[PDB]
């Protein structure tokens, strides 16, 4: 890793690299150690750089995408039924590159009645920021679950839900941001095209853009699980009772 | 064994991913998880077979200057006072030997006492305590034994762990300020906030009844039940919240702290007991210089205590091979470790 | 100097250079140290 | 006096004659951070202006408008900063001539 | 111990709520809740500290040997 | 990144030869001091 | 024990801070030795 | 959208206030600052010496979360810091001692002083504003009397339970003229801070500053600075007969009453209730009475610390704001 | 161009410890779930 | 229990197989400049990638 200085003296790495060390955040204790000479030091970060490590090498995954936070705001950002607000998809465009980079917004999925972006459209913001970054990227994928198409259909697209993804010019046009698409699971992630497609810089740039996103939007969304989450209801009380 | 909080089971600012709780500033700031942490530090001082005692003058003035830095907190007795501060170099126990005494003379009347050298202990440590009991006193041998503790008021920092009575672990990731964190109607502003993730994997539904009866037991007033397979019930708990007005599942409406809207989701919360553990920072901060080294191999010591240590080997060392590291693996075990001037020969090179 | 606090009844007494430490009609063994006169100084963080 | 400590344009983030910048200011936070945005955004001419803290421990906020081919970024944060001063000289003032009675 | 002077939470004063509360409950009897309705509890988050907080420093203060 | 806080970063050196391009650097981090954290330790000149 | 280098037979402290405790000289300031060995 | 959000068992609809031009085809009327100041006037409640509900018109919720932020934390206040002490023989120690002399309120009124600077140490920290000295001394001894109290230390000792009265104060030179026509005491006079015992000596000197609510907990002049949006009950197919009973069972007492007979129910007022929407679990509300909270009157509620009255806090705080947005607005930009 | 430019550079980059990687990746799935359920009595 | 034989067994599979390089005849080698495989898995290419 780099290093970065910073007040109270317990450490910070990240959470997206936290499935490779398996830490728990449990009064888990990690020690660090530094190079000395200057061959070693590019040693380190030019054979074991994080950018580098983006697989194991048991079968060639993706392993250090996301974690829970991020993969479960960013199903709550692109749903199917976040139509955001202006001012809102403003605020959540400026919100994930503070003010180091631009965007160009497109039009929106809905014309003169209200104006709202579908947050598909805005997930795909998050994979090409502006013109000027040649990142056009192509994929068709699977949300890890999917009730089959049941008509005479032949994509995975006609369902209940999203089901089936696709990506066509760094923009998704349907479906959710779950786990093995998002990562930690088969090698067909957004992330894992993203570096097969244009190397590991910009691999690295959607993840840590992806991250000061989710992470800052989760916490005004809202998200909790009640006793009422987990209430039994009549129906399904009459129904064990017999059964 | 703790300190009970309101807390709101949210997923809030990142910082709560795996177990990872988010305070509160000024909540935590008005004696909130303060503790005491109390070291003790005896040295019996002892007379020797050698016709000798160990005075432990001391009192350097060193021209009416209120003395300096190393003998500053001892006053003119010797032994250290009560109320004074100590950071990482002054004497609060003198302790003074000779060195003629070391061996065995015979005692004649040539002096035994000529020298009252300086062999203290300090308080080596990163943060300045204080002293608030000393005493002297005797043993069973007749001899002075003098036992000093010293105590901080450590403020409960980022890193240190905090535990729910119920079952799940949590150490602290960010402070937050007052009103970054979502009121209500009322304006409760709650103190913890810890992860919806933690519930399912872990498989925790009591601490979700819990919320509800500490609603209860401070709305309605008494402290209410929860045993093992008996106590207060639920059935009539959701009757009191909703009868004094409240939610009949502990849910409430929030108020997002960054842009004053509602939450989209309900949030529900209530008071939990929550016990801070003997994991502070402090106690397992580590560092290393070059610093001590063995007298066996000339590598550094084990733990924390004598300087300390953190090997790398047996299972580590052969990460690195695993990469294909050549350079650093070689500097990291031979270099940064010891650099030793082995002489050798062609003939019988030994 | 008036220091050394019991631990029994609680009396000011001040030992000697040579004592082989003990108390005063309380009859008890052990004592502590009373709080030292001066000004110590902190804020209320 | 040349108190220059407060706003800074980002020499990176900019284009060629104007149109977006982004404004690191220091010693602010979310005080006035959707109390700005939300004055800035109901400009018609400004299309895109969001507020974000790059760390929370960090006493920085970095805010990026962008607008189009009318009116210059920089000059458009003047006009979207003196409006949020006028809400609440109104406010202050309804509330003195509203306090004066019962 | 001693009760704080001020919720950890919120932020209103808990002074003149501890011993107006004992002598509520020892002089002019109320069960338990309406003691605190009627000093004055309205936020249940500043209502954790009288009907918590069993009291230390009375049986810290015991320990005295004729001090 | 892995954040190294000043209470472990000050003691955690990293040796660095003056090479006529970061002398104005590690002047700085001479003449500012071991105390405060952009600064430097120990130093061992060309002579033993 | 007076050997160095800058000076001769000056006083010595080990350090307290950033835990390093080597044996150093004065109003120069050289190690003037190796690294501490302790048992 | 009508200002109003939707109420369901599971999620809220319509959060984001979206009352900007740019929104559907056309100008969404803009600032336009005849307007902004005609369609502007406040509804006050009352005000207490610790109470006030005062209301607000026609603003969003985030220059309401801005006049709510400012208030709890950004505005200042008066308490000690140092604490000076001198041979407290006590059981409890000096740390959690001042700490509770620290945090007590100061009844005091600001702009007496101004603010201090980290450097020029202790002989020039305190230049001609910055202290409001507390000095403190209490010791007892067994009480000469004759009581009983076998079981209450009441009548036995005198003064074991030490209050906030008993901290005095020490004015000197000009210290003496803010205090003849602003005489200071603490906020409470019955707030206890210590419990001592004879033999146990408690005697100190506390400094004062002026600090911001973002160093310490006791710079908060507000207890609670919050607001609320008012629940607006927006019934349909009006529910004469016997389920009026049953409705005025599951809501409060306050909100909602019925006329006579089997008439309907109608609405009493609009700031008497919460939303307890215990309507949504039965088979009969569910789809019949459909509430909501409406935006655009943001429910104030805050109390003071003891140091000042609210209508000066909300002042201080819109003044403060302007200040705040003058001091950016006269700063020059440089890259 | 893309099929071939991704089949040359999956070729194995030779100076590379295949043993070390490969002895790192069987040791490593320490979760052996062990369902001793249904073939009778086979390990 | 099974964590403790785990580490075990992945320490003593290391030791048999921590010296095998891969040298530039598309030939994988043991330490004694030995040969156990001719091209890497047949084809020679990366597992990893
Ligand atoms: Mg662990
Ligand atoms: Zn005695
Ligand atoms: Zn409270
Ligand atoms: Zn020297």
């Amino acid at each position: 890793h780099y290093a970065k200085i910073r007040p109270w003296r317990t450490f910070r790495l990240n959470e997206c690299v936290c499935t490779p060390y398996n830490a728990d955040f449990d009064g888990d204790e990690m020690n660090l150690h530094v190079p000395q000479t200057e061959e070693a030091r590019a040693e380190a970060i030019n054979l074991m750089g994080v950018k580098n490590n983006l697989l194991t090498p048991k079968s060639g995954e993706p392993i250090i995408a996301a974690t829970q936070d991020f993969i479960t705001g960013s199903y709550l950002i692109s749903h199917k039924d976040s139509f955001y607000d202006r001012a809102t998809l403003t605020q959540l465009l400026s919100m994930m590159s503070d003010g180091i980079e631009h965007f160009d917004i497109p039009p929106p999925a809905i014309m003169k009645p209200y104006y709202l972006w579908t947050g598909k459209q805005v997930f795909s913001l998050l994979i090409k920021p502006n013109h000027n970054s040649p990142v056009v990227i192509n994929l068709d994928a699977k949300n890890k679950v999917f009730v089959p198409p049941k008509s005479k259909s032949l994509p995975n697209e006609m369902s209940q839900n999203d089901g089936f993804v696709i990506i066509r010019g760094s923009q998704i046009l349907s479906g959710v941001m779950d786990k093995s698409v998002l990562g930690d699971g088969k090698k067909h992630s957004v992330f894992y095209t993203i570096l097969r497609d244009y190397g590991p810089q910009e691999a690295a740039n959607a993840m840590n853009r992806m991250a000061k996103l989710c992470a800052r939007f989760l916490g005004n969304r809202g998200f909790s699980i009640g006793i009422n989450d987990v209430t039994p209801a009549d129906d399904l009380k009459q129904k064990k009772e017999e059964l | 064994a703790g300190q009970n909080a309101t807390v709101a089971v949210m997923s809030y600012s990142g910082y709560d991913i795996e177990d990872a709780l988010v305070l509160n500033k000024s909540s935590i700031d008005r004696g909130f998880g303060r503790c005491e942490t109390r070291r003790k530090t005896t040295t019996v001082l002892k007379r020797y077979a050698n016709h000798t005692q160990d005075i432990i003058g001391g009192m350097r003035v060193d021209e009416n200057g209120d003395p300096i830095w190393q003998h500053q907190s001892l006053g003119p007795d010797g032994l250290g006072e009560v109320g004074m501060k100590v950071q990482s170099g002054q004497i609060y126990i003198n302790k003074s030997v000779p060195t003629n005494s070391a061996d065995a003379p015979n005692p004649n009347n040539v002096n035994v006492q000529t020298q009252y050298r300086e062999a203290p202990v300090i308080y080596r440590g990163p943060e300045p305590s204080h002293i608030d009991q000393v005493m002297m006193s005797v043993s069973d041998n007749d001899q002075a034994l003098i036992k000093v503790l010293l105590r901080q008021n450590r403020r409960p920092e980022l890193g240190d762990k905090f535990s729910s009575r119920h079952g799940q672990k949590g150490v602290c990731g960010i402070i937050v300020k007052q009103e970054d964190m979502p009121f209500n109607d009322q304006g409760i502003v709650p103190d913890i906030i810890m992860n919806p993730h933690g519930f399912p994997s872990r498989m925790t539904v009591g601490k979700m009844i819990e919320l509800i009866s500490g609603k209860a037991g401070v709305l309605n007033g008494t402290l209410e039940y929860g045993t093992c397979f008996g106590g207060s019930k639920l059935e009539d708990m959701s009757k009191i919240l909703v009868d004094q007005g409240f939610n009949y599942s502990g849910k409430d409406m929030l108020y997002s702290g960054i842009t004053g809207e509602c939450l989209q989701a309900y949030i529900f919360f209530g008071p939990i007991y929550y016990q801070k553990l003997k994991h502070m920072v402090l106690d397992k901060m580590h560092a290393r210089a070059r610093g001590p080294r063995a007298v066996l191999t000339r590598q550094p010591t084990e733990g924390r205590s004598r300087d300390g240590g953190l090997r790398l080997g047996e299972m580590e060392r052969d990460c690195v091979i695993a990469y294909g590291a050549s350079q650093l693996l070689l500097e990291r075990l031979m270099i940064s470790s010891d650099a030793f001037e082995v002489d050798v020969c062609d003939k019988c090179g030994l | 100097t008036l220091k050394y606090i019991c631990a029994e009844c609680s009396s000011k007494l001040s030992l000697s250079r040579t004592d082989a430490v003990r108390c005063k009609d309380c009859g008890h063994r052990i004592l502590l140290k009373a709080r030292t006169k001066r000004l110590v100084q902190f804020e209320a963080r | 006096e040349p108190d220059r400590e407060k706003i800074k344009l980002l020499t990176q983030a900019t284009s060629e004659d104007g149109t977006s910048a982004s404004f690191q200011i220091v010693e602010e936070d979310h005080t006035l951070g959707n109390a700005l945005r939300y004055v800035i955004m109901k400009n018609p001419d400004v299309e895109f202006c969001g507020y974000s803290i790059p760390h929370p421990s960090e006493n920085l906020l970095n805010i990026r408008i962008q607008t189009y081919g009318e009116t210059t970024a920089v000059d458009a944060l003047q006009k979207g900063l003196k409006d949020l001063m006028d809400l609440c000289d109104v406010v202050e003032s309804k509330f003195t001539e509203k306090i004066k009675s019962m | 111990m001693i009760v704080p002077v001020r919720c950890f939470s919120c932020g209103k004063v808990v002074g003149d709520k501890w011993e107006s509360y004992l002598n509520l409950l020892q002089e002019d009897e109320l069960d338990e809740g309406t003691a605190l309705s009627r000093l004055g509890l309205k936020r249940y988050c500043c209502r954790r500290m009288i009907l918590t907080h069993v009291d230390l420093i009375e049986k810290f203060l015991r320990y005295n040997p004729l001090e | 990144e892995v954040a190294v806080p000043d209470r472990v970063a000050k003691v955690l050196t990293y040796p660095e030869k003056v090479t006529r391009y970061n002398r104005h650097k590690l002047q700085e981090l001479i003449v500012n001091g071991p105390n405060v954290h952009p600064g430097a330790n120990y130093l061992l000149k060309r002579n033993e | 024990m007076p050997v160095c280098k800058n000076c001769h037979g000056t006083e010595f402290e080990r350090d307290l801070s950033n835990a390093n405790n080597d044996l150093v000289c004065k109003a120069c300031g050289v190690v003037s030795e190796d690294n501490p060995i302790v048992s | 959208m009508s200002n109003i959000v939707g109420i369901e068992y599971n999620r809220v609809t319509n959060t984001t206030s979206t009352d900007f031009p740019g929104f559907s085809k056309d100008a969404e009327n803009e600032w336009n600052v005849e307007k902004f100041k005609k369609d502007f006037e406040v509804n006050i409640s009352s005000l207490d010496a610790r109470e006030a509900n005062f209301d607000l018109i026609n603003i969003d919720t985030s220059i309401a979360n801005a006049f709510r932020r400012i208030m709890i934390s950004e505005v200042p206040s008066v308490a000690a810091e140092y604490v000076y002490f001198f041979n407290n023989t006590s059981v409890i120690q000096d740390e959690v001692l001042a700490h509770r002399i620290g945090l007590v309120p100061l009844k005091v009124d600001p702009d007496m002083l101004t603010w201090v600077d980290s450097n020029l140490p202790d002989d020039e920290k305190f230049t001609d504003e910055n202290t409001i000295v507390l000095s403190l001394n209490v010791k007892c001894t067994r009480n000469p009397d004759a009581p009983k109290g076998s079981t209450d230390p009441k009548e036995l000792y005198n003064n074991a339970h030490v209050y906030a009265r008993d901290l005095k104060f020490e004015p000197q030179g000009r210290q003496s003229t803010t205090f003849a026509d602003c005489p200071v005491v603490p906020a409470d006079p019955d707030i206890l801070l210590a419990k001592l015992r004879p033999g146990q000596e408690i005697s100190l000197k506390a400094h004062c500053i002026l600090g911001i609510g973002g160093d310490h907990a006791k710079f908060s002049p507000v207890s609670t600075a919050s607001y609320r949006l008012l629940p607006q009950i927006n019934i349909l197919q009006p529910i004469k007969g016997e389920s009026a009973r049953r409705f005025q069972k599951c809501f409060p007492p306050g909100v909602i009453g019925i006329d006579e007979g089997s008439d309907e129910a109608y609405v009493k007022d609009a700031r008497k209730d919460t939303v307890s929407r215990e309507v949504l679990r039965y088979e009969e509300f569910a789809d019949k009475v459909k509430l909501g909270r409406v935006r655009n009157h943001f429910i104030f509620n805050v109390e003071s610390a003891g140091a000042m009255t609210p209508e000066e806090i909300f002042f201080k705080s819109v003044r403060i704001l302007k200040n705040k947005a003058e001091y950016l607005k006269n700063c020059p930009i440089t890259q | 161009e893309i099929a071939l430019f991704k089949y040359r550079k999956a070729r194995l980059e030779p100076g590379t410890a295949i043993g070390a990687i490969g002895a790192q990746s069987i040791g490593e799935p320490g979760t052996q779930m062990t369902l001793k359920t249904f073939s009778m009595n086979v390990t | 229990v099974k964590t403790a034989e785990t580490g075990y067994m992945s320490r003593r599979l290391m030791k048999s197989l921590e010296d095998l390089s891969c040298q530039y005849d598309n030939t994988v080698r043991t330490s004694a400049n030995g040969i156990v495989q001719f091209t890497y898995g047949g084809d020679g290419l990366d597992p990893l990638e």
